[PDB]
Formats: C-alpha cells, structure tokens, sequence
C-alpha cells in the first residue's frame, strides 16, 4: 500500500502538502458528491503518485484486479456512511448517487474499525490490457470510482467540522506485467554532472 | 442446492464445443479405385442439390468408368507455414541529405504490415492470424552503393516516449532493445514474438474504439484496431553531426510458427488507403478477363 | 423426412414445409465460456427463456432490379425487449445465433436468393468516385440498425470483395423451385472471450438475389423476405446503468 | 462478535459497525416455488445476479416533528435497473427482499425509530373528516413510488389500526443510543405461488419516530435516514411486450 | 449439461423452506421450578435488549426466589376451532309488505361478513383464513310471531342469472341449490365448503383488480378482492300472487376447520364502510381509557 | 494503522466466478528487469580542443 493522490489540484510548493489527502464535512443530506478518479495505473492522473503506478510505467500490458484502502482520520466523536462506487467500463460519469449504485459498490460505515476496502475487480473483454492514453487507443479504459455522501457527516458540539480521509493503492495477488519498456518521463534535462 | 426439475435436469454451463467433424491425416493425394458400369433405378449420386449449401460428392468411381491409380503425391507444400514463411517488402524508410520528409537524418515507423499489396493480398484471405516474426534491414544509397556509415535501431513499444529530434535523450535504450550496425556488415535480422493483449491478429475490425457521438470529426475510428498497434521502429545516424550519405532502408519480414481462423474472400480491386477497404467507385473493374462471346473462345 | 422440419426455443415456434436441411456454422454447436477460458472474475448472468427467442425484424420487398441487403449482428437486436435490455446494461456480451429466412411465391415465380454469413463484414466505401478521397461510411451505412440497409454495388459487396467467392462462407441458397426458407447456426465468432454488444459487431448477414424475379403478367406481385432469429446461450457481464448507444 | 456485520449479495456490500443482530421474518428465509405448488406451465426465468443486489432508493430528513413515512413494495423498484425491467416486460413474480436501514447520529443525540414490515398495508381515507364520505386514496398515497409518503395520522397509520401493536409484526429498533442500522429478512408473502409485481403489492414498510429528536444548539441539525433493499431470489413468467404501469 | 464451476456448485433451485423454528406439544402450562439466590458477576439475565425485536426471555426462576409448581392448566381454549367456531349475526333481509326497500317480495344479498362489528373485529385479527361454513336462516314477522308461510333460498354462483322478478324463470333451480322452508319449521341449516380460486380468503388486498389509468372513477377498485366475490344469496316468497305477512330473515353464521395466517393488530375505530379501512378522521379517540395524572389511580 | 496490507480478497467482497489464471510472472524478475544494455558513459577525443 503506498498514498494515492486524488486531490491532484494543488501545484505550489507552499500548498504540495495537501494533495495527500481530501475533507469530508456536514452537508444538507442529499446524497452529494465527493470525489471521482480513473482506474488506469500506468496512465497520467492520480497513480504516479504510487509504486504500483510507477513501476507499472515500465511495462506496457497489465492484468489484474486492484484495491484501494481509504483511512478515515476525524475525532473519535464524528459519525458518517459513505458511497464507495466502481463504474465498469463502457460508461460515462454517473450524474447521481441513484445511477451510481448500480455498478460495484460498498458501503463505508464509521466506527472502531478507520479504514475500508474497495476491491476494483478484474472486468475486461481482453486477457491483457495495453497502455491507452489521450486519442483514439481509449478503447482499453477501465472505468471510474466516485464517492458519495450516503446519509451525513455529523459531530457534536466541542469538535471540528472537518475531518480529511487518506487513500492508498496497491495491486491484488492476479495482477501480472509484461512487455518491458522504458518510462516515459525522464529525470534529466541538461548534462548529469 | 438444486430441487425443481427444469433446474435438476438443465443443460445450461455446457461449455465443451460439439465438434461435427474431425481431423484426419492426409500425408498424400487420394487413391483411385476400380468402377464398372452401373444400369439401376434408385440410386443416383450424379444428381445433387447445391441449395444446401454443401459441396458435391460425387465422385469419379460413381460416374465414369476408371481404373486404379496408387496416388504418392504430397501435400506438404500447401500448409501455412509453406504457404507463408517467405519474406517479402513491407516498408521502406528515407533518409536524405536534403528535403521535407525526414531531414533531420531520423524516422519513425510505424508497424502495420498493409503497405504493400503482395503481402497486403496473401495475408488478407484470412481473418485471425496468430504467428511469429522475423524481420531484415537492407541498407543503402539510392545508387545503390554501400559505405562506411552507423546506423542505430530502435524498437518503441507503444507507451514509451518517441525520439523527436537526432540528440533526443530516448537514445539511452536502458529498457527499450536497439541494434547497432553499419552499412558494410550484412544485413540486421531479428525475431520477434506474437505481442496481442488478443489471442490472435485481426485485419478487418467491425467496430469503433470508444463510446459517444459519432460525427464527423469522429469517423476515422471506423475499422481501428488498437490490439494491431504494436509500436513505433526509429532509425538515426549515429553522430552529433549531420551525416554524409543519404540512406534508404527497406525492411523484409517472414512469418513462421502459424495459426489462421475464418477464410473470406480475395480482394479483386486495386488498394487505396491503409487499413481502409476503400476501392475506387467509378473505376469498377471485373475479377477476371472477358471474351466476345459466350459460344466462341 | 428431410424437406419438412419444426424449430422451437423458449416460448416461440418455427414450421416450414420446404426445407433444405440446416446449416451448423463451421461445424460447431453455440456453447458457453470455459473456466480456462474467461478472464474476467464477476459472475456472469445466463437470462435463459426470456432472452433466447426467436425474434422477428423486418420485411423487405423482393423486385425484378432490386440488388440486395444486409443486417448487422447484434446490431439488429440492441434495442429489442429484454435481449436488448440486458445488452444496453451489460459491459460485456456472449452469444450465438439460430437465423431463419421466409420467402415464399408460387410455382409459377422463379428466382434465386443467396443467403450467406461473413464474419467482420467491413463495409468500404467508394472514396469520391476518383480514388483520391479518404473517405469512411456513415452511421447510416456502417450501423444501420433493425431495419437494414441496402447494397450500391453487390458486384463488389462495398467492400472490394468478389461476391463470386462468398460460398466459402456459411450459407444457404432460396431457390423458388425447391425451397421457401433457410436456416444457419452460427456459434460465438471471435478472438476474445467476451466482447461489447454496442461498440463491436460480431457478423453480417448477406441477401443477394443472383437471379432476377421473374413472373408473368396476372401472378401475385409483391414477394417479400422476412428476416427471424434467435440468440444462443447468451452471457451477460459488467452490470452498470444503461447507455443508450 | 454481534455488533459488527457485513452484508454481501451480487456486486455490493454492507458493513456495519453498530448492528442489533438480523431478524428473520417469521423464522423462514426466501426460496424457490417447488413443484408440487406451482400452477403455471412455462418455464419461469431466473436472472440471479443481475437483480439480486442491494439499491439505494432516497434519503430522508429527521427532524424533531417528523411523523413518519411507508414504502410500499416491490413499487419502490418496479422503475429500477434490471429488475425494473424484468418486472415490466413479464406477467408473474415471485421473489423476497433484505431491508438495510441507515441512520447514525453522535453520541449526544437521542431518539428512536420503529421499522416494521406490515403486509397487505391497505392505507384507509380520512372519509371527509365527518364520516359520511365515501373515499378513496389517490395514486400518490396508495403507491407512492420510491419517494415513499408521509404519514398524516401517525397514531393510527392511516388505517384506524394502534401502532402500539405493531411490534406483533417483523420489526427492529433505531435507538441512537445503542444502534444505528436495522435489517429485517422477509420472505415471499402471499397466498399464491406467483402474483403481479405492478396490480399487487405484497406488504409496506413502516419508519415511525417514537421517541422525538433532540439535541443541544450547536451539535448537527441535518440528520438523515437511508433506506437500502435486495431482492432475493426472483423469479418472473408469462413474457409480452413492456408496459408502463 | 453443467461443466462450470459456479453452475456445478449453484445454490439455485432450492425450493425448499429453511425453518428456524418447530412446534412442541404444550397440553398444559408450564411448571415451575425451585431456584435458591445467586451473587455473581458476568451472569445477568435481567438486563436485556429490546432494539434487536426479541421479546425479553427473563423468567421467574432467574428473578425471585420461586417454589415448585406443578401447573396444569390446560390451553385447549384458546385454539382457532375454539375462538371462531360460535355463531353470529353477519346479514338481515327484510321483506315489507309496502315500502321502497324490497317492494316486490325477492331480495338478493351479497355474500360477506364484513357488516357486523362483532364479527367483523374477530375475523380481522388475521390476514388470510382458510375455513368451511355452517349457516342459519331464523325468520319471523317484525312483532316476532310465526305465521305459516312457505319461503325459498337459493345460492347463486356467480356467473349465474340474478333472479329480477318473483315470476323469474331463474326460480327452476335445475343447477343451483335451493332450500324450500316453512316458517312453522325449524331454521334451516348448510354447510358451505371453501369456495375461493385462491388457498385462502384475504381480508385485506392492497392492489387494483385491472391495468389501465387510475382516474376518480376507477379509484373504488382498491381493496376490491375478486377472490372474495362468493355470490348471491336470493329469498322469495313462494306464490304467484303477493304474500301476506312482512318478514324478516338473520343470517348466522359459523366458521369451522380453521386455519389462519399473518396475525395483524386489532382495529381501535368505528368502522364507517363495507370492505373499506376508512376511519372518521375528525373523531380520532385514544385506544384505551384516560386519567388525570400518572403519579395517581 | 497497523502498517499491513488489506488482505481482503475478491471472493470475499462480490460474487465471482472461477477463472483458471494461467498468466506467467517471468517477465518481472530481476534479471528480466535489470539484463538489459543502456549508455552509461562518453568519451570524446577531438584532434583540437
Ligand atoms: C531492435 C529491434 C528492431 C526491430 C523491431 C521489429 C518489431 C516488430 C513489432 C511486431 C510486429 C508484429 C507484426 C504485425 C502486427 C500487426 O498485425 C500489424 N501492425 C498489422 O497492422
Ligand atoms: C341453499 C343454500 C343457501 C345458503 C347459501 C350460503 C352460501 C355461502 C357462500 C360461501 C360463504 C363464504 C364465507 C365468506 C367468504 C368471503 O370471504 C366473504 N364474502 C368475505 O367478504
């Protein structure tokens, strides 16, 4: 397990910090909308952040399924369920919890116990998958992962009204690489020396 | 746990694949044997029916009067890999002193082997190919001449960064496989694997890649496959500074260790575009020659 | 017997009194996916009864200067009942298929009709007229739907392929004479386990009239074809909400 | 241990860190109809995966004069997904359900809920407040939908019946207190082996705060209430085209 | 044939019910036994916990220093037979001389013993009842003298013609079953079998009889059961010409072979309507009775 | 917060089915990695400089 980096918004060197983790705060009990990122390793965006990412950017085809553990680190005091989805691929972004549901999904329930797992399965029409980027090759895409609120996050008095939630990555014991490469990005701009 | 007796008695999870027919050797010809004549009602093999869809099976022992004949001849000549373990042209590469195409002495190549109709039309009589490869590098001046010059090779596979200039830092190759050779030695000549996320090579791709709209920005996506992107192949000039020959590569490949599925038929009209199907409309021409009269020859 | 023959799956039923046997698809019965051979670890849904059944599209009219059609597989049932249903909420799809052609005249009409089925059937288009335009069929032309579309040059089958060679492939011939219907099997073609039923098409199905309909003066004028058919041992996988295309 | 669980069925899970054991509804789980009670002849379907899985239907506020809502089923899911389909397009059904409610609150809230599973719920009329109208409950009272309804006379739940007796039927308590889920198994109800899943519905379910809502100012106001549900093993019959309702 | 691993290993089919509760035998009520004081830590049975929907198991042994009892009580009472099979007003017909009600000497009267509230109450305690019937005709005059006079029941089905007139030829009674009684006799008594299309009669239907848009005239179909439709019960005075006494005739009835499933509450309101839970909304009144103070009797 | 991996696995979280994972784990051994020639060094010897 390494930290994955789903808030990938920040780009300053004073605020770099923050892109480690993301808040969670009382809403108006809507079922509203927390985050969303894609389910590709080796591709640009959220993973490069990890070691699975990284060295998954040294092979072109992979295979497996992945997991994904989210650590909730609120005061002892503060309660909240959440909507943990998995959109196999084929769809566009669900616009509502209600359409959410319908992929894989688990329910996430605060308690003793800080952290949950969701399990992103191995489902493809391949044996292996190549790696797709922007254009044409996007027909390997594995699908989305979006939190929603399920019922709030609520706190008593005397207690802060927002808490921050870490995510880390890593791969299953069927994941496998293959056909070795050279990275794509390379550490050296002039003359190493 | 099973109880009802649609559900006891079912037959769904059948996955095993009723096979009609099975394979049988046929290391030669078939031989002849011995007829006589015949004169009976009832029994007709002469007479068939081509609505079903079945080949005929008359034979010549059923119909006229021949004698034995001990057939030796071979079929080993006719198998795939007989059939198609023969190098031939797929690409060339250009490389000039001066001019537009490639003048900063590299290229990029991309790997699809229907740039040439005489491998283009072989290849093309089946639908699934599952094979190995082996690919030669001939080099030299467009007079033909070969010189002292370095040469680099470079194999891309897809996701990798692409050189964009002669001083790229890609050049390093600490992952990707290169080869180093000159004009004066023989030609280079590797082997390469089946690399498909597939179970095979399709040619023709009914389908588009991605979801959405289809318009007409939106169109080209039409026959794409991307499990037939296999990479890039970059040639360069070894050397901080221009070179002093101007250099053409052309690259042969050979098939071996062969597997075809689902035959279909030739093409018959002249190619236009890669992996695009396309024929020219107006200029519609029939298979075959034509005569002047169907009772003359 | 042989000429008369009775086809019954899930709640529906099939007679015909001037068969021609049945074709089976390279020799091969449809059949489901081996545990060696799927990839993908989610349970796979088999509907059953409601979803093999056969299904009637269309009717076409038969003329004396028509030059044919074509119907794309499962492009034709995507948005047909529960098959369709279960295909719009599925990522993934599996199936074969059972096709029966009614076209029937009297003894007194001649004609003949070429039934054929050709795998990844690309349609080419005719690249402006010259040759120097790049140019790629429409959605049209490509993904006409359930109600088909119609061939320019059957010669060429639009795509550069002689239609003299399309016996090689599973087919059946309608001759007036003999016969009124004809039935092909085709199993799952492909070279992946499972494959989209939305964005991929796996056939096409081919009806080519080779020679012309010919009838005296006072007969009945209007022939039509109709096309039904049945999916086989169809797999579901990769269940999200609905996309319409 | 008790207090913890995790509910898995098809593509989804439950966990819970704060359960009160399941009830089972009359000491029977869902299951098949056998042969010797079923009265139709065709071959009913039996989707499995694609429908047995647990929806998320809404959310509802508590507040601290809320009275009360019912659902009514299976009219909660006749529009949803898979099953929503398969429940349009035949004629029978036959299936039981798995009631997961969520509501949580901080340890310095209070308050109770009472879920219950009533069948044959008929919601009787006020009867034009006099009694000497003869009334009838509109469409949107008597199927509500799954937006559910609220109740008016809280007291008598719309049908002149005592809600101190309906703990006599399947029912678990929200106290904040101790728990913060509840999950009640039912099985199939009813007096025929297969009935109509749009004409007929099987039985209601009841959320009714008896102890009111409170809190000191400055704790969370916005407390919601969640209602998930899977259905378990279906079966549906008698295929035609859709209908709407 | 099944070949997968998750069709092979499949749960589905199951039609059995997995029962987590049986029946014993209880004759008579349960006795009680000798329990002595107890001071330990860990074991507290009367601490409980009522979230779970449970009902507290804590009994007198566990509680209070208790003696030993041999109970024999017996429970015969309280079984269905015991409760249901006592009879009861469900109908009266009545048969003026002059009046607007029934002017003509017939009646017919629907089948159903949702009229009374002293029957009504005990039969909806349950949701579905599957019983046989015995029913009893008392007739008298409106001052409750016996006059000899001669009446006719008949039991019609439905699908039936329904008698119009008292010269109606439905009066032949070729099919249906008819009972001819004086006045003078005895009252009459049947016995009727389970007559529903379904295992058993549902006093409550929550659904809609048909499909179709649910407007303000198709909104009486709710709660209509189709299934508890039993018929006509039809009276006459047998004659050509126009009796001499008025009549009134009460309808008793009482349920045997009982079976009752689905137990629901009780009903703690007036009930307004016939086959309707409608209530007067204005006029709700507490369950029970009411006191001035909860610290005082 | 123990520091350990989630040992969570498919079987336990949704339904699956048995597939028959025959997928090699050659390819990403050390040698297979690491057995591979890249530049690591220039030496230039000009006639002037
Ligand atoms: C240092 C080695 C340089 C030589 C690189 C040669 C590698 C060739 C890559 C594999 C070629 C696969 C054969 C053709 C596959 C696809 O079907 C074609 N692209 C069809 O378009
Ligand atoms: C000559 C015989 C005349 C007597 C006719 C009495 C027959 C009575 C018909 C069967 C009664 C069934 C008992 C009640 C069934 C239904 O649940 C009720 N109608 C409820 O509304």
């Amino acid at each position: 397990e390494t930290i994955l980096e789903v808030n990938n918004v920040p780009t300053n060197a004073t605020s770099l910090m923050e892109r480690l983790r993301f808040p969670v705060s009382a809403q108006a009990g809507k079922g509203e909308l927390c985050a969303v990122f894609r389910a590709d390793p080796g591709r640009s965006g959220p993973w490069q952040s990890t070691l699975l990412g990284q060295l998954c950017g040294y092979y072109t085809q992979w295979s497996g399924s992945l997991e994904v553990t989210f650590m909730f680190t609120g005061s002892f005091m503060a309660t909240g369920k959440m909507l943990i989805a998995y959109t196999p691929p084929g769809g566009p972004l669900p616009k509502d919890r209600a359409t959410a549901m319908l992929g894989t999904h688990v329910i996430w329930d605060f308690g003793l116990q800080s952290s949950v797992t969701l399990v992103i399965p191995w489902i493809s029409n391949t044996h292996y998958r190549a790696h797709a980027r922007d254009g044409v090759f996007d027909y390997y895409t594995t699908g989305l992962v979006s939190i929603w609120y399920q019922t709030n996050y609520v706190v008593p008095i005397g207690a802060p009204n927002t808490a921050y939630i870490i995510a880390l990555a890593a791969a299953q014991k069927n994941f496998t690489m293959k056909l070795c490469k050279d990275a794509s990005d390379i550490l050296q701009t002039g003359t190493i020396q | 746990g099973d109880r009802v007796a649609d559900v006891i008695e079912s037959s769904i999870g059948d996955s095993v694949s009723r096979a009609l027919t099975r394979a049988l050797p046929a290391p030669t010809g078939q031989d002849t044997q011995v007829s006589s004549h015949r004169l009976d009602t009832g029994k007709v093999p002469a007479l068939q029916a081509a609505e079903i869809g079945a080949s005929s099976n008359a034979s010549d022992e059923s119909m006229i009067e021949t004698r034995c004949v001990l057939n030796s001849h071979s079929t080993a000549e006719t198998t795939l890999d007989s059939f198609f373990s023969r190098a031939g042209l797929v690409g060339e590469i250009d490389l000039p002193l001066e001019g537009t195409t490639n003048p900063n002495g590299y290229a990029n190549w991309d790997i699809d082997i229907t740039g040439y109709a005489q491998m283009r039309r072989k290849v093309e009589l089946f639908t699934y190919m599952r094979f190995d490869a082996e690919f030669t590098f001939v080099a030299c001046t467009p007079t033909g001449q070969v010189v002292p010059q370095l040469l680099q090779y470079m194999f891309v596979p897809p996701g990798a960064p692409e050189p964009d200039s002669r001083e790229s830092l890609a050049w390093q190759t600490a992952t990707n496989p290169s080869v180093f050779v000159k004009l004066s030695d023989p030609p280079a000549q590797v082997s390469v694997p089946f690399m498909s996320p597939a179970s095979a090579y399709q040619w023709f791709y009914d389908g588009y890649p991605t979801f959405g709209e289809h318009k007409q920005e939106k169109d080209l996506e039409y026959g794409a496959c991307p499990n037939n992107m296999m990479g890039t192949f970059s040639v360069r000039t070894v050397g901080t500074s221009k070179s002093k020959y101007p250099l053409v590569i052309r690259i042969y490949m050979r098939m071996k260790h062969v597997r075809a599925w689902i035959p279909r038929p030739m093409r018959n009209q002249n190619y236009l575009f890669k992996a695009n199907p396309n024929y020219a409309g107006n200029f519609i021409k029939p298979t075959g020659a034509s005569r002047t009269a169907i009772t003359t020859l | 017997s042989d000429r008369v023959a009775q086809l019954t799956i899930g709640n529906s039923t099939i007679t015909t009194q001037e068969a021609a046997n049945i074709i089976v698809g390279y020799g091969e019965w449809p059949s489901y996916c081996s545990d060696s051979d799927a990839t993908a670890v989610d349970k796979p849904t088999r509907p059953d009864v409601s979803v093999n059944r056969f299904y009637t599209l269309d009717t076409k009219l038969w003329e004396k200067s028509s030059k044919g059609w074509y119907w794309k597989f499962p492009d034709v049932l995507t948005e047909t009942g529960v098959f369709g249903q279960n295909a719009q909420f599925h990522y993934l799809y599996r199936s074969g298929f059972c096709i029966h052609v009614q076209c029937n005249a009297s003894k007194f009409h001649q004609g003949a009709l070429l039934v054929a089925v050709l795998p990844e059937y690309v349609i080419g288009s005719v690249a402006g007229g010259t040759g120097t335009e790049d140019t790629h069929p429409p959605y049209k032309q490509t993904q006409p739907g359930a109600d088909g579309f119609e061939l320019q040059h059957p010669y060429v089958l639009d795509a550069g392929i002689p239609i003299s060679q399309l016996t090689v492939c599973p087919h059946q011939w309608i001759n007036l004479r003999t016969n009124n219907c004809a039935t092909i099997i085709v199993p799952y073609i492909n070279a992946l386990p499972f494959d989209s039923a939305l964005n991929h098409c796996n056939f096409g199905l081919l009806v080519v009239p080779i020679s012309p309909l010919d009838y005296d003066q006072g007969a009945t004028p209007v022939i039509p074809i109709t096309i039904t058919l049945a999916p086989m041992c169809s797999e579901f996988a990769g269940l999200r909400q609905a996309v319409t295309q």
